[PDB]
């Protein structure tokens, strides 16, 4: 797996290769890893697939009553409740999510939270299998208030150096756009960043 | 770490007539629950009236058939062409065996060929070279299927005269070659039926005074 | 296991008529019978005689081998190897052996006029053994013959064979791993003399019939 | 095991092999693997036969008192968020892995779904020891718009390459085809492209050939009147 | 004994009415690190033969050097060494064959899965396996590790039994082959888009065919696929 | 919950009240009826509409309690509804999870009876 | 390890019991009774684990004796088998599993027959002419299977019995430092003065 | 060690022309030892038959236990339970025990009293139903009972006929099986007789 | 450890931090582990110490004796007797070795021999555990036949990033230019990469 | 496991060994003799692993017999005892270790002195008035620590050793069939006829 969130000038983007994988079987070769747990709060899922869907689907439902209740919740509160399930499941969950969210107010906002359950708030994230080969690009690459264009670039170079490298990433990359205009999902085929 | 052993399936069956002997094997050669070939040929003519199968791990089965073909070809060189007896031969294929008793050959062998009565022998071997003559010996993953039915269907195990309220066993009958493979055409056709490793073809080596003759049948492919 | 080995029923015991030696002739792998008809007696020579007890082919290969060793002594002496002589050839090479995983508990038994009727235990341990009776029942080796342990001397040779078929015939009932055949030798000082192979299936309801015993069983 | 779901124009088509398995032996040469979750969702298992038999009974029968409760038709949806909750609650202890297919009010579905309750959408998913054999026939031939015809031919195709090519699957191919606005067709031995040979002999034994101790009648009835 | 370390996956094989096609991918993987991309795990001998290895690639770069060692040697005092006496498919396999088996039993095995295609003097195809542990079988088709999953069932739909290969042309194996690749790539996680194919012919000699790429391949479905189960977005 | 004890109780006549009380409420029920057949069973009931704004095909009086079981009441509306949610989930629960067929008339009718005894009996 | 051995004769039950107490390399009793009285006509006797053995027995006894008084009834050895058997069934798949084996012998005052139950550890239960428990089973077997008669007399019984322990002295590696000797018929169970 | 191996035994259940055949031995082991010769394997609750193989203190437990179910069944459905109903009943049963299972190979034959056909259905110890028309096979020679019904058995045979083909299957099976024989019983089941019959077998 | 060789159009340069690790304990800050195998022909070493210390040794002895005998040995002769010593005592080496040299005939040639012993010529390689981290980095920004100052910068930009992700890698970064011109030596401080 | 107890009185060596011979519940033999006569006036007995202890007993004994042919001469009990624990010590740090203890008595007809030695499996020599190997040793030590006395006679010596082998049959666990007794004097070796 390699999955990516980049916030930018309009809001943030998620990022994702397609693929999962029983050792060396590819079980899903068009997975989507990009999973919304609100209108504009979505998230990244790396690890046990039946750990990542477990905890998303919990979080849906706690930000569902939760906006029944208070209205639309903070990206920080979403964060939050999959944080609370991470840190007290650690000894029973393997989950590495990146909570991805577009508010008026905060704008976008990108939180980690690796194995132990920690949370981490980033102008970006990349984990999954596949991150260790693209932590040099991605640091070297990455600026602050990139224009949407250049954001959806940064991700699919990133992603298409992920994949060539990790043999547990490939297919296809899904994106999504998170912004004021609403929710925009970007599909990008392998003779498309294979040539990058 | 490293396993140098593995499992090739397969069932081989000797069966021994009054003038004649049959070594019988499926074609069908795999590791795990994936079919290799459906024909990889199993049972051999050796030389001298002697046809040979070393059923188990496969690569063993080639290196000792191999050891032992080149064992008749010394034993000629070295005894004025004297031909190799089955008891002979099998006292051999022993020491063969037994010389690797410390790191065996993960096979069961069988041969089968005419004693030098020109009666039918089957012999049987363990991995390490323990040895017995047999009428009947069936060796590899089907065995426990075909051993019990051999044993009702030739020796007439089990079975009395009709009448007698069991105080007369049925009377043990001299077999036809005829007769010998029918049994063994149903013996591999019953475990192609309940053994996933089992099936694809069937050869048949017939063993006579004329010499060694070749018969083969199809078998389920699934 | 991959190899053919036998804990159960070889019996051989002295008396004034010389040596009786009665097996079983079953081959179990696991729960797999694998033979009815298998020797356990080893015709090492026509005055010595090896009961099949662990590994098959251990003692096969090992006590052929012993008989290979016995013929070459009788060349170089002009004389019949005594059974303390063969039974130790064949202890001192499994000790040489020791440790590297040879399974063997063989009865020795010759009977020569220096000696008289003799058996020895031989074990893949390293153990040699002279005693007037040894049995082997499911991995455990006996010392005092199956069934009644004080039998007779003074037995007639019809009777004393009748005692080694009668006391497989008790293992094979009991034992699991016992069965096939009963396989009986009588060994004399001018050689071995076999008496022939009795199938447990038909032994056991003529005995039941005429001692009477086996009431439990119902036939 | 070869278990396949291959969705076509207007529904899904389910599709498995007959073959049932302890170790090395078959024990069934024609056993159903195709399970009724709702008369329009059916399902597929491999692994723990007992397993992928009790959470289909165990969902189908829950899935039956809340379309009673709703006064609804039944949703593939439903069943399948049952069933991983249901398994990932288990952690993989409950061996059940399903392709779960079929029609309702919102549409034609298809999802797999693994032991430790982890899902997936597909419009062609292959399970079981024969899937790999059964994914090389589909990612071959599988096309986006299939017809139904080309659905069950793709299907039952996919199938016989797990018969042929897995030792795990053999005999016959069961198939299912759900289409919207349909009745689910039930299509049990489908194909039979293993009928055993006639034996070269008879083994039907002559009357009295084996010996009998004793005969009794066995009293089944109850305690008789009078 | 030892682990492979930098590996190659799948080589595919199969008969042909007047010879037989080989193929493997050109990746040497470092665990699930796709480390090397320009292996050729295809090697000629001769112009009869050539031999396709999976499994450890420095085995491979040995056994590589065993073959090259093979056509010199053959060479010495052999005044027929390009012709009656020239190294034919058999020798070639017969000798992996006993090399592999004799390192299995000295508990060093060479970490690979040969297949041997050729085409003999005789004009007849030579398709024969070998692996680690000295296990060989022959097959109209041939496959190791995931091939054999998933190639050999595709391949197998071709040529099914012995008497379908005078039945098989070049351009239909040929194109069995190269879907069977694309089939390896879309589901091994330890494979390449970059592949070598070997065609032997009995008429036309070794056609050896390097840079080839994975093509033809179906991805746009994937835009359609939304979420693992109830997401609709 | 402090209502630990019975609230139906024998009266020095020998009645239990609360039952009484309940076959009055029943009494006031709309009228529904059963006939058998040699080849069917039928019942049948008034859908007594409470207002001609509501759309009574919403309200169902008569339910399928198995594929083979049907229910009709007279009486308490609500109380029918969460006993025909209970006398659904026993047939499978109590026969259907246990036999793998759904129970017969009888066996079912003796589980919502004994359902509604408890109901008499029960803190 | 320990013996008890039971025949099941005409009209009575003789259970032999060995004396020895025995942990590791230490001989802790040389005069122990591996018997409970159940009932006035039902004898138990018990081999296995140390603490489990006599727990297990007491028990039982205390539940038998418990019935009697609560019914003014004497159980059959039928019934009491059934009870013990499923005692032990319960223990196998418990927190900590009883290791006990017991020998039931009881004469049944209703069908005038005496009655010798075998269960094991697990409750494998069985009703035999004669029963064993540990490493004397085997032997024992082979000699009543030539030996036992189901005519025999009491007296017969314990000449049979008195060989198997004389057999059993010799072949045995461990002490087991002699047998007492009970018998269970119509008048009730007493220990054999002299064995 | 292995539980569904230490006390040995089998069972076999073949279907024939309005008829089913259920057949044991009567061997109790433990392990080599032989304990019991009169160890029956197959029970009868109304006129459908269970054979149980496996651990011998499950098999008396079970046995005990659908007793305890038919009778209860028997009172409230005033009828007595059929062998497609028992068949679900034993399923139910063993699979409540999932994770904790009765080490057995149950056996279900009888005929279906209302429409007179023939029923076999055989387990694994946690309830997966095997229904097969043929036969079914238990025990610690189930790979020689699988490889003797293959090849003796033929449908539609009449009882006295099918009787012949059971016993020589079970006999001819338990001889390769050290832990099986000691004796064995074959139940002729037609639709209002049941036939039992003891065979003579060797006791080795 | 962080070691690189790039081939340009002048000839090759070998890249090395200088950190040399017990657990977390910095046992050597200032290491090179750019070794001298003959006077253009020069290896980065990765792995156990000892073992590719004892590996070097030998190799330079071999080159010695063959420079005497036949003349200044080929690049290739150099990975060859890298490639027998790995290769032949697989089971008790852990050795990662990049060999990089200098012909006039050749130029710039790069060889890389992994755990197995098995040898890859290549335009360039990365190798040690700092390399999973700029393996995307590397494969966007290395070009053939740069010139001397883009190599080094290529170079320094890597292992930049390569210590800035491992904790195994750190110190200087060390430089060996093999040219026509002769052998240059480069150190890079903390204070100069750190900054990029 | 195994009996083997010497003790050294005023003008003779005594070796009691038990004459069983056990492999795990299997008693093979209750007639063996561990015991090899060196030299006349020397006497070893031994107990250990199975094979082992008669392979070393021989060994010693054919190397003992060709250094008497060779000198015409018998070595002195101390210098028999000083090549037996050489032997011994040489097997611990070799490939497969004798597992073998044994007891050296012998009468020095230089000295005349009866002298018992006492030498494990590692090679650990000690010469003592008594002397045992095995769970035995405690016992016997306490009992002999109490009534030995160093003018013992030989009659003396016997019964102090007679009582020994009583109170062990009582307090062991397995049967070890009796015990061989011979004493070692200035007129050899002799098999004790009555014990
Ligand atoms: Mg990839
Ligand atoms: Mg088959
Ligand atoms: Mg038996």
């Amino acid at each position: 797996t390699s999955i990516m969130a980049v916030t930018f000038k309009d809001g943030v983007i998620l990022g994702a290769d397609s693929r999962t994988t029983t050792g060396a079987y590819i079980a899903n070769r068009v997975t989507d890893k990009l999973t919304r747990v609100h209108d504009k709060i979505w998230c990244c899922r790396s690890g046990s697939a039946a750990d990542t869907q477990a905890i998303a689907d919990i979080v849906q439902y706690h930000l569902e009553l939760y906006t029944s209740q208070y209205g639309t919740p903070s990206t920080e509160t979403a964060a939050s409740v999959f944080k609370e399930l991470c840190y007290e499941n650690k000894d029973n969950l393997t989950a590495g999510i990146i909570v991805a969210g577009y508010d008026d107010k905060n704008k976008g906002e990108v939180y980690t939270i690796p194995l132990g359950g920690s949370v981490h708030k980033l102008p970006y994230a990349i984990a999954g299998s596949g991150s260790t080969f693209i932590y040099g690009y991605c640091d070297k690459n990455f600026r602050e208030n990139m224009s949407k264009e250049e954001t959806v670039d940064f991700i699919k170079h990133s992603l298409s150096q992920a994949i060539k490298w990790d043999g547990s990433s490939g297919g296809v990359i899904r994106m999504v756009v998170l912004t004021a205009a609403g929710v925009e999902r970007l599909i990008f085929y392998p003779d498309e960043y294979e040539q990058l | 770490q490293f396993n140098p052993y593995g499992d090739n399936g397969g069932t081989i069956l000797g069966i021994a007539g009054e003038d004649f002997a049959v070594l019988a094997g499926d074609t069908r050669n795999i590791t795990d629950y994936s079919i290799n070939s459906r024909y990889e040929p199993k049972v051999f003519d050796c030389g001298d009236n002697i046809v040979m199968s070393a059923n188990g791990f496969a690569a063993d089965g080639d290196a000792l058939v191999k050891r032992f073909k080149n064992s008749v070809k010394w034993y000629h060189f070295d005894h004025n062409d004297k031909k190799l007896s089955i008891n002979s031969a099998a006292r051999n294929i022993q020491h063969l065996l037994y010389g690797k008793r410390f790191f065996p050959y993960y096979v069961h062998t069988i041969i089968a060929g005419l004693d030098e009565d020109g009666k039918g022998a089957v012999y049987s071997f363990d991995p390490v070279g323990s040895y017995e003559r047999e009428q009947c010996r069936a060796g590899g993953a089907a065995a426990s299927l075909i051993m019990p039915f051999l044993d009702n269907q030739v020796n007439f195990k089990n079975q009395y005269e009709p009448g007698t309220n069991g105080k007369v066993k049925k009377p043990l009958k001299y077999l036809s070659v005829e007769e010998v493979i029918k049994l063994v055409r149903d013996s591999f056709t019953s475990a192609t039926e309940r053994h996933i490793q089992v099936g694809d073809g069937l050869e048949i080596l017939i063993v006579t005074k004329d010499g060694v003759r070749k018969e083969f049948y199809e078998l389920k492919r699934d | 296991k991959i190899k053919i080995a036998h804990g159960t029923t070889t019996l051989a015991f002295r008396f004034q008529g010389g040596i009786i030696v009665a097996v079983d002739s079953r081959a179990t792998a696991g729960n797999w019978v694998a033979s009815q008809t298998v020797k356990k007696v080893i015709e090492i020579n026509p005055f010595l005689l090896g009961t099949m007890a662990g590994g098959a082919a251990d003692c096969q290969f090992w006590e052929t081998w012993l008989g290979s060793q016995c013929r070459l002594h009788e060349l170089r002496e002009k004389e019949r190897i005594s059974v303390a002589a063969a039974s130790k050839i064949l202890s001192n090479l499994v000790y040489q052996y020791k440790g590297a995983g040879l399974s063997m508990g063989t009865m020795i038994c010759g009977y020569t006029r220096k000696e008289g009727p003799t058996i020895y235990y031989v074990d893949s341990d390293g153990t040699r053994l002279k005693g007037d009776i040894f049995c082997v029942v499911s991995g455990q080796t006996f010392a005092y013959g199956v069934l009644d342990s004080n039998y007779k001397w003074d037995l007639s040779v019809e009777d004393a064979l009748y005692l080694g078929k009668r006391s497989i015939l008790a293992a094979a009932h009991r034992d699991a791993y016992s069965g096939g055949s009963v396989n009986l030798y009588h060994v004399t000082e001018d050689g071995w003399i076999y008496h022939g192979n009795h199938d447990v299936g038909e032994l056991f309801w003529k005995v039941k019939e005429e001692e009477g015993s086996f009431n439990n069983v119902i036939g | 095991t070869t278990i396949v779901g291959v969705k076509f124009n207007n529904g899904v088509v389910i599709a498995a092999d007959t073959r049932s398995t302890q170790g090395p032996i078959v024990a069934d040469k024609n056993c159903a693997k195709l399970h009724r979750i709702s008369p329009k969702i059916w399902c597929a298992g491999a692994g723990t036969a007992a397993d992928t038999e009790a959470v289909t009974q165990l969902i189908g029968s829950n899935i039956e008192l809340h379309s009673l409760y709703t006064s609804r038709e039944p949703r593939v949806v439903s069943a399948l968020q049952m069933l991983k909750q249901h398994l990932f609650k288990y952690q993989g202890h409950i061996g059940a892995y399903l392709i779960v297919a079929g029609v309702d009010p919102t549409g034609s579905h298809l999802f797999s779904i693994h032991a430790h309750g982890s899902t997936d959408v597909g419009y062609y998913l292959s399970l079981g020891s024969g899937s790999l054999a059964a994914m090389a026939v589909l990612e071959s031939h599988w096309k986006q718009d299939l017809t139904k015809e080309e659905a069950i031919k793709l299907a039952s195709d996919a199938i016989q390459a797990g018969i042929w090519n897995d030792l795990g699957s053999g005999s016959n191919v069961d198939v299912c085809v759900m289409e919207i606005g349909k009745d689910a067709e039930y299509l049990r031995n489908y194909l039979t492209p293993n009928v055993r040979e006639e034996k070269q002999k008879s083994y039907k034994f002559p009357r009295g050939t084996t010996a009998v101790l004793k005969e009794s009648i066995v009293n089944i009835c109850d305690i008789q009147e009078e | 004994t030892q682990q492979p370390i930098v590996t190659g996956t799948s080589v595919i094989s199969m008969k042909y009415d007047n010879g037989v096609i080989i193929a493997a991918d050109n990746l040497g993987s470092y665990g699930s690190l796709l480390r090397f991309n320009g292996v050729e795990r295809l090697i000629p001998v001769g112009d009869n033969t050539v031999v396709g290895i999976s499994g450890d690639i420095s085995d491979m770069q040995h056994i590589e050097r065993l073959l090259k060692d093979l056509v010199t040697e053959n060479a010495y005092d052999n005044p027929l060494a390009d012709a009656e006496e020239a190294l034919e498919p058999s020798y070639i396999f017969e000798y992996l064959a006993t090399v592999m088996y004799q390192r299995r039993s000295k508990m060093n095995p060479l970490w690979n899965a040969i297949i041997v295609a050729g085409v003999q003097s005789n004009g007849d195809q030579f398709l024969r396996y070998v692996n680690l542990l000295g296990v060989t079988y022959s097959s109209p088709t041939l496959a190791t590790g995931f091939g054999a999953h998933m190639a050999n069932p595709l391949l197998r739909k071709v040529v099914d039994r012995e008497s379908d290969i005078p039945k098989t042309t070049v351009q239909v194996a040929e194109e069995a082959i190269v879907n069977a690749m694309r089939v390896l790539y879309y589901r091994d996680a330890r494979s390449s888009r970059n592949f070598s194919l070997a065609i032997i012919d009995k008429n036309t000699g070794l056609t050896f065919k390097k840079n080839l790429q994975v093509e033809n391949m179906k991805w746009d479905f994937a835009k359609d696929i939304k979420g693992y189960g109830t997401q609709k977005i | 919950d402090r209502y630990s004890f019975s609230l139906t109780t024998f009266s020095p006549s020998g009645k239990l009240g609360q039952i009484d009380y309940a076959l009055t409420a029943v009494k006031q029920g709309v009228t529904s009826l059963g006939i058998k057949a040699t080849n069917g069973v039928v019942i049948a009931t008034e859908k007594k509409s409470s207002s001609p704004l509501a759309m009574s095909e919403t309200l169902s009086k008569v339910s399928l309690l198995t594929p083979d079981i049907g229910a009709v009441y007279s009486g308490m509306g609500p109380d029918y509804r969460v006993l025909v949610d209970k006398s659904r989930k026993v047939a499978h629960t109590s026969y259907k999870r246990i036999y793998g067929e759904y129970p017969p008339t009888k066996l079912l009718v003796s589980e919502v009876a004994k359902i509604m005894q408890e109901a008499t009996q029960s803190g | 390890m320990d013996i008890i051995l039971g025949i099941r004769v005409q009209d009575s039950v003789i259970l032999a019991s060995s004396k020895a107490v025995t942990r590791g390399i230490s001989v802790l009793k040389d005069s122990d009774d591996k018997t409970r009285q159940l009932s006035p006509h039902t004898l138990m006797s018990f081999a296995g684990e140390a603490g489990d053995t006599v727990q297990f027995a007491e028990y039982i006894q205390a539940n038998i004796q418990l019935y009697s008084i609560r019914e003014d009834y004497e159980l059959s050895p039928q019934a009491v088998s059934s009870f013990v058997r499923q005692e032990l069934a319960k223990s196998i798949r418990s927190r900590r599993p009883y290791q006990v084996n017991v020998l039931i012998g009881g004469y049944d005052k209703k069908k005038n027959k005496p009655e010798l139950y075998q269960i094991d550890y697990l409750g494998t239960k069985v009703e035999l002419p004669y029963g064993a428990h540990g490493y004397s089973g085997f032997y024992t077997f082979s000699l009543l299977d030539h030996h036992y008669r189901p005519d025999m007399t009491t007296e017969e019984g314990l000449d049979l019995l008195k060989l198997c322990v004389q057999e059993l002295e010799k072949r045995m590696p461990m002490d087991f430092k002699g047998v007492i000797v009970k018998i269970v018929d119509k008048d009730g169970i007493r220990q054999v003065d002299d064995f | 060690s292995d539980p569904s191996s230490i006390n040995g035994g089998i069972v076999v259940a073949m279907t024939g022309k309005d008829c089913v055949a259920i057949a044991c031995d009567l061997r109790l082991g433990s392990q080599s030892l032989g304990v019991s010769n009169k160890f029956e394997k197959i029970f009868h609750y109304g006129h459908v038959f269970l054979g149980i193989t496996g651990l011998a203190t499950d098999v008396t437990t079970l046995n005990e236990m659908f007793r305890y179910k038919t009778n209860l069944y028997k009172l409230k459905e005033e009828r007595a339970i059929e062998p497609e109903t028992f068949t679900q009943l034993v399923s139910s049963s063993l699979y409540e025990r999932r994770f904790g299972p009765y080490f057995v190979g149950p056996v279900v034959a009888g005929i279906n009293s209302k429409s007179g056909k023939p029923f076999i259905a055989g387990f694994d110890l946690i309830g997966c139903i095997d229904e097969a028309k043929d036969f079914i096979v238990s025990g610690t020679a189930s790979d020689q009972l699988f490889g003797m019904c293959e090849s003796l058995y033929e449908p539609n045979l009449e009882p006295e006929d099918l009787f012949e083909t059971i016993s020589q299957a079970l006999l001819n099976a338990a001889d390769r099986d050290a832990l099986s024989g000691w004796g064995a019983v074959v139940y002729i089941i037609k639709k209002d007789e049941v036939v039992k019959r003891y065979l003579k077998m060797r006791q080795d």
